[PDB]
């Protein structure tokens, strides 16, 4: 029960949880871009001059 | 280039009927147009008109 002292030690194991692989895809995923705007499909004269 | 004519005006004012395989183009009732001044966008046929 005496309790002695004991030498250095010489390296320190740290065990830690492993990175999170195949968290993120290898190509990426953007927002699709918003589309340029369409002139709309059937589009004519309305507007006949008087007389 | 008739045909192009007549999409420059408003609907009813170039006809474009066939004269011996070609079709050529003339005025029908130039009071329908609305004076938009399309054709003067037209490079080739603002010296036409």
């Amino acid at each position: 029960g005496g309790l002695t002292c004991a030498s250095a030690p010489q390296g320190t194991l740290r065990i830690l949880e492993g990175p999170q692989q195949s968290l993120s895809g290898s190509p990426l995923q953007p927002i699709p871009a918003s589309p340029p705007p369409q002139i709309p499909p059937g589009l004519r004269p309305r507007f006949c001059a008087f007389g | 280039a008739a045909e192009e004519l007549s999409r420059c005006f408003s609907p009813g004012v170039i006809e474009v009927q066939e004269v011996q395989g070609k079709k050529v183009a003339r005025v029908a009732n130039p009071r329908l147009d609305t004076f938009s001044r399309e054709i003067f966008r037209n490079e080739k046929l603002k010296k036409v008109v």
